[PDB]
């Protein structure tokens, strides 16, 4: 008995109380249906769900799984106007026009905008770009066989064209959530995903519906740059970094996650180090965002099976707490 | 890309006892399917 | 292949030679591979007829093909003031023998 | 020229060729549906919130 | 939510009571989070400081000093507004009203001063009780910062004048800046004091580093590292400004103090830290102008 | 509230335990985000770098790293402080004890400072177990940024002593009335270097091509120095700009860039945010529900998340 | 002098007593000289003059 009074919860309540102190089957269901509402009601903020409808051109919920990073892709329509300004004049600002068009060509306005870029789809698009390959290309094999190499190539041409003209992949693509449940139809998808709050507590189950599990698996042994090479136990933190090449490699796009205990005012410093990519010398690379806390250091897992054999790193427990973009330099 | 996994339904009733006590992670290379959950996890249920 | 004849009318090859032929003017105007239209929201009735990529992609077995006619997805919407091209999200389930 | 054809068509000359109009019309119809004794299975679950 | 109930004054005209009814979903800045507050304390006549109605800078000061609270329910003889700063983050979804650009499914609306757009438009005067309400405009942070810098940029050209900044297509929309007429003369006269603090803090910043670098590194690792990465950047800018300008460690250091403060005071005023985010659900995902939008307390 | 417990080590004293009883509402810097922690990780003995105690510009760099935590309650064997950098998510507003000659007002963002006033004191000693506790001084960011500027410049005056031995004050402030005299004591190479390094570094990045378009306006400013009462006040008497006047250069690259706008953005990022990079930025701001509009020195300031 | 303030008052013998509590000045008692009331400051002198 003593282990359940605490588990099934009365004692705290009693302290509170003292202070104050001093068709038959359908019928059964209605009675029970009511009980559930009352209990849910009697019981009772650690969860937030954002929901959105998009296409499956980019992104794609089904290929992805229970724990996944979805990034928003703001202003698709806008960008050309932005490219003309904020770009030094000798940048051939007509590059994007075609590139976004090119990305789009590979694959109008209609009534479902294509928002929601998946984390996956970036890892493949920049896979050959950032300096690692086939652990990175294994992710690229994942997307070509599930989510088209054209779109990956078109979208890669867009990333090159964006990093070219001073309109970055950030100032586009903000964090959206964790992908609870997609509900797709044809070319359409309605994606529910967590605005913020902990992941493991959502549809749950073995898997939330019948496929498998839940996790925020970095998807790359290529991503999941795990800082704290030298570290002490502490809540680990999760950021989102875009690294760039400005003619050193011809507008390189690097996208990955850093996991270490440093409060953003200390991440800018450690991002200054660990990069020899600073020899751009216009100015700017490496933006970062905190995906959220992992208020336990230990769940970072080493595994390689998903969808093809991919390096998949499993992150056990996460409290998405997104925040804004900061890159000034 | 993974074995069908472990049966939690079977093993609810075991057919025998393991008589040793060791740390099985050291022998990790001996098994077809190895899962290690610290103090419980979601897939079990 | 206008070297051949017209299945529907076998004695002639094309009725309108400026449409029925590949790279013919009509083809250029209404076929979807070219998509001059695509920027615009308004439906093209002819986009259904000129589009080998779409005409070909289907299967041939009439067993199905009649049951998927009862519930085709219309290329239009009934929700606009001018008939638009059916957008990406949502289905219609029209009948559409054409 | 497409500028010429403007001056013609507006002013009512027939410019030597003619069109074929196409339009897609949509109708609300009334249907009848026959069905046999068991055409489906339709399993029923258990509610929740 | 911690509702705070603003008390409507004594008898107001029937057309004024209908003016307030239309103010539900509008942002109010309340000076203190006391549960009972007056209406005169919220009204724009309570932003007076130096004996004048505040300019766009004087406003942006106040917006950073009082608490914005969205109006939830307007009741005759009350106004119920729930402060944005209080409670847990990501909770207390309260509906806003969109003004101007769309407010897509996120982006952390900033409440920036009204004059940046049609000036008097949104004054919402109440004649019966003789007060007025200027509601800030809820714009996204990237666009709010782009605009406020865009206008002080246009402000300086105007300062001495002999490529249009004023088009500013935001996302799909090209948001017109200029209302032409004399609105610009009204807009430019209120940014007048913000432009100067901007012009000053720049001109006072450069000349203070351009004097300090050559009056430092000439008195170790300081020298080498400084001139190292500053090649043809700081030094080039030094020769060029000293070319079209004039040239004291003791006034230097005491002016470096007074500038360093004034600078960060502008970075605080400016950058329009987001009050809220938009996180929708079972919603349109884009809030069309003039439509209530869901919103949550922290970015 | 993800509170971090801190175990009084043991030892302790009848008199030392009474000293910790009054330390509730004060601030602690913990070198991690933890659940289990030792009392000695918080003590000023932990601030000691290799062999050496950091100076008062060294602490700011140490308070830059680690996490401010405001003590909520103190129990016989643990200290409960919820790490504001993270666990600030409370419905209502954790109590901050104003320790300072200053006074908060309402809405003032609160950034912390090592103790820095002549009458400031604030070091605490506990004899049973060797350790001490310096509690940072909360302070409005306007004032805390004026102080850091004073310490930075004072450490910079000292890097190169030329001119005679009588320099300006820079050690004395005013907040309202009330002359505030900073502690002038030691300046350490490394502590002043980084503070100078990042000051110099950022003031450079705030200069762009469009900036030259603004430097054209200095003669125009001084035209306003003198015919408006404002703009007169703006230019401080000791204004280099005034001494800087005692221009387009063509070179426009195709004419469609908008270097003014781009020059503002650039300056605003790097130079605008200097209080923050030189010192620790505010994470809290005074808010009082009862409608008391100030916080007397020594009182508890109800405090709410970031400004 | 101003009269915006004097104008901003009322002259209501009906009201003249209740804004009496309201004070036509802006200082606080904890300063050294009477200052201009800081923004944090709120006020209820009886302000006759």
């Amino acid at each position: 008995t003593a282990p359940m009074a605490w588990a099934e919860s009365p004692r705290e309540l009693a302290g509170h109380a003292p202070l104050r102190r001093v068709t038959r089957a359908t019928r059964d269901d209605t009675e029970q249906a009511v009980d559930k509402i009352l209990r849910g009601a009697r019981r009772a903020p650690r969860y937030h769900l954002t929901r959105q409808v998009t296409l499956t051109d980019l992104c794609q919920p089904n290929a992805e799984r229970a724990g996944a990073l979805l990034l928003a892709l703001r202003h698709p329509t806008d960008l050309p106007h932005l490219a003309r300004h904020r770009a030094p004049p000798g940048r051939q600002t007509e590059r994007l026009a075609e590139a976004w068009g090119q990305l789009l060509e590979a694959s109008e306005s209609g009534c479902a905008r294509a928002g929601l870029v998946s984390f996956n789809f970036l890892v493949a698009a920049c896979t050959a770009a950032y300096d690692a390959r086939d652990a990175a290309e294994a992710v690229r094999a994942h997307i070509t066989t599930n989510y088209a190499g054209a779109r990956l190539d078109r979208f890669s041409e867009c990333l090159r064209a964006m990093v070219h003209t001073h309109v970055f992949p950030h100032e586009v693509m903000r964090f959206f959530g964790g992908l609870v449940s997609w509900v797709t139809q044809d070319e359409l998808a309605s994606v529910t995903a967590v605005c913020s709050g902990p992941q493991e507590a959502t549809h749950t189950g073995h898997p939330g519906r019948p496929c498998s599990a839940v996790t925020i698996p970095a998807c790359a042994f290529v991503d999941l740059d795990a800082e704290l090479c030298l570290g002490g136990p502490g809540a680990a933190f999760l950021y989102l970094v875009f690294t760039y090449r400005q003619c050193r490699d011809q507008e390189l796009c690097c996208v990955y996650v850093v996991k270490s205990q440093l409060p953003p005012r200390g991440l800018e410093a450690a991002l200054e180090r660990l990069f020899g990519r600073l020899r751009i010398t216009t100015c700017t690379y490496a933006a970062f965002a905190e995906l959220g806390v992992m208020p336990d250091d230990s769940p970072r897992c080493l595994h390689r099976t998903e969808r093809v054999g991919v390096p998949v790193v499993i992150l056990e427990g996460v409290v998405w707490r997104p925040g804004g973009w900061r890159a000034c330099a | 890309r993974d074995p069908p996994g472990y049966r939690y339904a079977a093993a609810m009733v075991p057919t025998g006892s393991i008589l040793s006590t060791i740390e099985v992670a050291s022998h990790r290379r001996l098994f077809d399917f190895f899962a290690r959950v610290r103090s419980d996890e979601n897939s079990l249920y | 292949d206008h070297g051949q004849s017209d299945p529907a009318r076998p004695f002639a090859a094309t009725a309108n030679p400026w449409a029925s032929q590949r790279f013919s003017y009509g083809d250029l105007l209404y076929n979807g591979a070219y998509h001059l239209n695509g920027a615009s929201p308004v439906l093209s009735p002819c986009f259904k007829f000129f589009t080998a990529a779409d005409i070909t992609a289907k299967h041939r077995c009439l067993e199905r093909l009649i049951v998927e006619t009862g519930s085709a997805v219309s290329t239009a919407t009934a929700a606009s003031d001018v008939q638009f091209k059916r957008p990406p999200g949502c289905r219609e389930l029209v009948e559409d023998p054409c | 020229s497409p500028v010429a054809l403007y001056h013609q068509l507006k002013t009512g000359l027939h410019p030597g060729f003619g069109f074929t109009v196409v339009r897609q019309d949509r109708f609300v119809t009334e249907n009848v549906l026959f069905s046999e004794r068991a055409s489906e299975a339709y399993f029923l679950g258990q509610l929740q919130v | 939510c911690f509702e705070a109930d603003i008390a409507i004054p004594s008898g107001i005209s029937r057309p004024d009571a209908a003016a307030l009814q239309r103010c539900e979903g509008r942002v109010v800045f309340l000076p203190t989070i006391r549960r009972q507050l007056a209406l005169a304390d919220v009204a724009h006549e309570s932003f007076v400081s130096g004996g004048v109605s505040p300019d766009t800078l004087g406003l942006l000061l106040a917006y950073r000093r009082r608490f914005p609270a969205v109006i939830t329910r307007v009741l005759p003889t009350r106004i119920v507004a729930c402060p944005v700063d209080l409670g847990l983050t990501h909770a207390g979804t309260v509906n806003l009203r969109n003004t101007s650009p769309v407010d897509l499914c996120n982006g952390d609306p900033v409440s920036l001063v009204p004059p940046v757009f049609e000036g008097q438009a949104t004054d919402v005067r109440l004649e019966s009780l003789d007060l007025t309400l200027r509601f800030p405009v809820p714009l996204p942070t990237p666009l709010a910062r782009e605009i406020v810098a865009r206008l002080v940029a246009r402000g300086i050209r105007d300062l001495n004048p002999d490529p249009d900044l004023n088009v500013l297509y935001y996302n799909g929309a090209r948001l017109s800046l200029v209302a032409d007429v004399q609105q610009l003369a009204s807009v430019n006269t209120e940014l007048r004091s913000l432009v100067l603090n901007m012009v000053y803090s720049i001109t006072e910043g450069t000349t203070l580093i351009l004097t300090l670098i050559p009056r430092l590194l000439a008195l170790g690792y300081v020298n080498a590292l400084l001139q190292m990465q500053s090649v043809t950047r700081e030094a080039a800018q030094l020769i060029h400004p000293e070319a079209p300008m004039l040239m004291r460690r003791l006034p230097l250091y005491e002016a470096l103090v007074a500038w360093l403060a004034h600078a960060g005071q502008l970075g605080d005023i400016l950058a329009l830290a987001p009050a809220v985010r938009v996180c929708t659900f079972d919603g349109a995902a884009v809030v069309q102008s003039g439509d209530m939008a869901p919103v949550i307390r922290y970015p």
